[PDB]
């Protein structure tokens, strides 16, 4: 039940990268494609990210799509780097300049059917191919305006498959540019008709994550990165080794999506402990799931007091008594019972793994579809309006061919998409 | 590849082309017949450096550029002097007769007899990029070539290489050092005719230069070797995150998106700091906290105005040497509580930052000390149209009575040029007002 990676850009080929070598440590890969583990629990479901190439060898199915040669570059020194197919490096030269008409329209439409070809490759290799996941960010041009170009054309030609994102959100907190409200609520407007399932990543919650709680004064991009390669690993840990509960990305979307356009989640991590005597402190089950929902522990800026929680899904790893997860996710439940909307019953599962993350004992990785989501897309549309009222900066894409008008069309679905959420957080 | 072409017109632009070009030899560590020991690919490659240097199989560095001025002895000067074996002979263009400190006889009389063959002269060396970015065009406003020729230059580029971008390092007039009455004329005409097809230009005030070189650098009576030296650092802070890379060095491109906010509001305020002799950099180590709050003296601007009685647009720090971000965020953290900064409201108020580990560079014999860390602010103001008030104010007391236009007139010009040129001045002073307005 195979499924197919790209990442696209800077953000999404960075976070990419780092996903890969998380995950390729916790199934035994080495940075050449050797299995190295000891447990056969690390092989039982690597197909689904991994192809078994000649040389009883694993490779990524894994496409890295840039309009610029230099991060995948980077990506190809890197630790892993090497690990990657290299007919799936899909490349140009002439970059996006952050400006989603360039990755949408003009420079990403020239470069979009090699990739195309890409995946039709990796398809065809797949007994039975279940969807698509892509890594990118919302802010730039490349990720955003190629990204969703990419996923359109893949929804045209896989129309019955699963489409999977991880979106990177920007924030003025932590931003390249002026222009990321633009190109964020031009990509919102793709991903409402054309993903089933998006992890909404704030680089606002990752940065006041590692300045306040892990009490970093200064992160990089890639201090922000390995809490989102960890979410993602956590996310994912239900696809890649056997269980019950959201083994694969239909089911998932099936007990997370009551209404399609309502798709886009808040993803959660713990523990996350700044460093000093109390790394080393022993967590118990009680305080894994407190701090898993915990907003401090949420990586989109929302706070889920502000809003009702639709569906959740929280999985726990490492070597723990299910019947104490049990009796604690009740807990927070029946505690907290308000927050859980009364007309869909039993809207949280919960799932267990025995297999910890690197470094952690155990951990809990929480996925919730809140209402309170809307603050996300508020944010960004006020940004966009403080602009797009006297028109500002709107030159750059106007040069590519772009009308106001579309501008104007995608303001006014991600409003629809806010009021959407406001209806069922007062039904 | 992302190469750039740097063309450089009349004396200014072509005495300022040796000041850059110098100091980029030396932050790269270019000798001055070419050769560069550091660089182990030979005849090529695809290094930060070389998008403003191409190779020779005989392993010379060959600046991406071109100098073009109507008379021959200033450019007759580098064709002498110690960076001769720098340029091929044919990058080095020249005619026999000048401009006069006349628009006309720069874009039309004499400028359209070397046109063609400057454009030729161009296209040879962007035939050898792989990947050409844009160019970086060097002139004054107030001679007849830095005025006329560019002018002709700009518009017949942008029909040669379409919307391939074209920035400009302008000089605009000071009476210290002006050497032309209509040099208000010059100005508005050539600032009229390019506007539509520079996309970034960035202003050198030469009076702001000359009181920086005398208060600063306690230079009594600053020549052009003074000023070129000084401006020359300021368009290597510029050209800097071009020329090297780094993990925090963002590319001038980058800064353009957010300095840019319209078409027409392409004018960045450029203020750089720490300008300091040598006498007075002994045993004073200038902090990131120090050189960051200079960039809101306006007497360290590039061009005479006051951003204090204006609005920003945009701020960008482009920081070079011994920096980092810690420092900066708690630079710019201070700054935002005491001074004068108060943005449009339709653009976010955060500063864009970007730094380059290579530390600053000085000529020897100059008067600059050599300093640790440096900095360059390009902020987008509104106060930058003071300057457009000030040239177009000389330009009206003289016109009303069409003192010097017969010199125009007689190159074939019409009183209609002049009117269209003044009015899409009038219309840019009030572009700036506009922006500035609070939204409904
Ligand atoms: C940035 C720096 C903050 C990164 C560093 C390491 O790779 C990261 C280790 C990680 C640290 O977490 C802390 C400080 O509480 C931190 O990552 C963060 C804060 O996001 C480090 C030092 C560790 C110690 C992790 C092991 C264990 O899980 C605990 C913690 O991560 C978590 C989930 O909090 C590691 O050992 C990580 O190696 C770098 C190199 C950094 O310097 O730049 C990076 O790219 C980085 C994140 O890899
Ligand atoms: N900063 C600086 N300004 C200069 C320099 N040379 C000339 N200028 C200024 O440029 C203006 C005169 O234009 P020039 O460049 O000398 O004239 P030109 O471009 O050669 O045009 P013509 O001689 O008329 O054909 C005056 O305002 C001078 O102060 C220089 O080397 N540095
Ligand atoms: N978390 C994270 N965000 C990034 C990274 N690089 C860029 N971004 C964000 O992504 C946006 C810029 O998009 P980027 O991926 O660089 O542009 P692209 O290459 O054209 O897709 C901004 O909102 C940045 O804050 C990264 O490494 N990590
Ligand atoms: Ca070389
Ligand atoms: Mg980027
Ligand atoms: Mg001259």
């Amino acid at each position: 039940r195979e499924i197919v990676h790209i990442q696209a850009g800077q953000c999404g080929n960075q976070i990419g990268a780092k996903f890969w070598e998380v995950i390729s440590d916790e199934h035994g890969i080495d940075p050449t494609g050797s299995y190295h583990g000891d447990s056969d629990l690390q092989l039982e479901r690597i197909n689904v990210y991994y192809n078994e190439a000649t040389g009883n060898k694993y490779v990524p199915r894994a496409i890295l799509v840039d309009l610029e040669p230099g991060t995948m570059d980077s990506v190809r020194s890197g630790p892993f780097g090497q690990i990657f197919r290299p007919d799936n490096f899909v490349f140009g030269q002439s970059g996006a300049g952050n400006n989603w008409a360039k990755g949408h329209y003009t420079e990403g439409a020239e470069l979009v059917d090699s990739v195309l070809d890409v995946v039709r490759k990796e398809s065809e290799s797949c007994d039975c191919l279940q969807g698509f996941q892509l890594t990118h960010s919302l802010g730039g041009g490349t990720g955003s305006g190629m990204g969703t170009l990419l996923i359109s054309k893949i929804r045209e030609e896989y129309p019955d498959r699963i489409m999977n994102t991880f979106s990177v959100m920007p924030s003025p907190k932590v931003s390249d540019t002026v222009v990321e409200p633009y190109n964020a609520t031009l990509s919102v407007h793709q991903l409402v008709e054309n993903t089933d399932e998006t992890y909404c990543i704030d680089n606002e919650a990752l940065y006041d994550i590692c300045f306040r709680t892990l009490k970093l004064t200064t992160p990089t991009y890639g201090d922000l990165n390995h809490l989102v390669s960890a979410t993602m690993s956590g996310v994912t840990t239900c696809l890649r080794f056997p269980g019950q509960l959201n083994a694969d990305l239909r089911k998932l979307a099936v007990n997370m999506v009551p209404f399609p356009r309502l798709h886009f989640f808040m993803p959660g991590f713990a523990p996350l402990t700044s460093r000093g005597s109390q790394q080393y402190r022993a967590l118990t089950v009680p305080e894994l799931t407190q701090q898993m929902f915990d907003s401090k522990n949420m990586m989109a800026a929302c706070d889920p007091r502000h809003g009702r929680y639709l569906t959740v899904a929280a999985i726990f790893r490492g070597r723990m008594s299910m019947k104490e997860v049990d009796e604690q996710m009740l807990n927070v439940q029946n505690k907290n019972s308000s927050y859980f909307v009364e007309w869909i019953p039993n809207n949280v599962k919960t799932a267990v793994c025995d297999i910890p993350p690197r470094g952690l004992k155990m951990s809990a990785t929480f996925i919730g579809n809140s209402t309170a989501i809307q603050e996300l897309f508020k944010r960004i549309s006020e940004q966009f309006t403080a602009m797009f009222r006297r028109k500002a900066f709107l030159h750059w894409y106007t040069g590519e061919g772009m009308d106001e008008m579309e501008f104007t069309e995608a303001e006014s679905n991600m409003n629809d998409l806010v009021s959407e959420y406001q209806q069922y957080q007062d039904a | 590849m992302r190469e750039c072409i740097s063309i450089h017109v009349g004396q200014a632009g072509v005495q300022i082309g040796n000041a850059c070009w110098e100091l980029y030899c030396l932050e790269h560590g270019i000798q001055p017949d070419g050769q560069m020991p550091s660089d182990k690919t030979i005849g090529g490659g695809d290094d930060s450096f070389n998008t403003f240097f191409s190779e020779t199989g005989a392993g010379k560095h060959v600046p991406r550029a071109v100098f073009v001025d109507l008379e021959p002895t200033v450019i007759d000067e580098v064709r002498t002097g110690t960076y001769r074996q720098l340029f091929h002979p044919e990058q080095l263009i020249t005619g026999k007769e000048d401009a006069a400190n006349n628009y006309a006889r720069g874009h039309y009389t004499i400028g359209k007899e070397i046109i063609d063959l400057v454009l030729d002269r161009i296209r040879k060396l962007a035939d050898q990029c792989t990947g050409l970015q844009g160019f970086l065009v060097f002139h004054s406003f107030g001679g007849g070539t830095g005025s006329g020729f560019t002018s002709l230059l700009m518009e017949r580029l942008s029909v040669d290489y379409g919307k391939k971008s074209k920035l400009e390092f302008s000089i605009y007039p000071a009476p210290q050092v002006s050497t032309a009455v209509v040099e208000p004329y010059n100005s508005i005409l050539t600032t009229h005719t390019t506007l539509e097809h520079s996309d970034c230009a960035f202003m050198v005030d030469n009076e702001a230069i000359y009181d920086i070189c005398r208060r600063n650098l306690d230079i009594e009576r600053p020549t052009y070797t003074n000023l070129n030296r000084l401006i020359s650092q300021i368009v290597s802070s510029i050209t800097a995150s071009l020329r090297f890379d780094g993990a925090l060095n963002v590319d001038l491109t980058e800064f353009q998106t957010n300095l840019v906010p319209y078409p027409r509001i392409h004018f960045p305020l450029a203020t750089y700091a720490p300008v300091i002799s040598a006498e007075k950099a002994y045993h004073e180590q200038l902090s990131v906290a120090e050189i960051t709050n200079a960039c809101f003296e306006p007497a360290n601007q590039m061009v005479k105005c006051d951003p204090r009685h204006g609005k920003y647009m945009a701020c960008c720090l482009l920081y070079r040497g011994d920096v980092v971000p810690k420092d900066v965020n708690a630079a710019i953290a201070t700054i935002k509580t005491k001074r004068s900064i108060q943005f449009v409201d339709w653009c976010p108020t955060g500063f864009k930052v970007g730094i380059n580990y290579q530390p600053p560079t000085v000529v020897p014999g100059g008067d600059l000390a050599k300093v640790q860390r440096a900095v360059c602010m390009l902020s987008n103001t509104t106060a930058i149209a003071e300057a457009w008030a000030r040239l177009d104010h000389k330009f009206d007391l003289m016109y009303a009575k069409r003192a010097f236009v017969h010199w125009y007139v007689g190159e074939g010009m019409e009183e209609g040029e002049f009117s269209e040129a003044r009015e899409d001045m009038a219309a840019l002073e009030k572009d700036y007002e506009e922006v500035g307005v609070d939204s409904v």
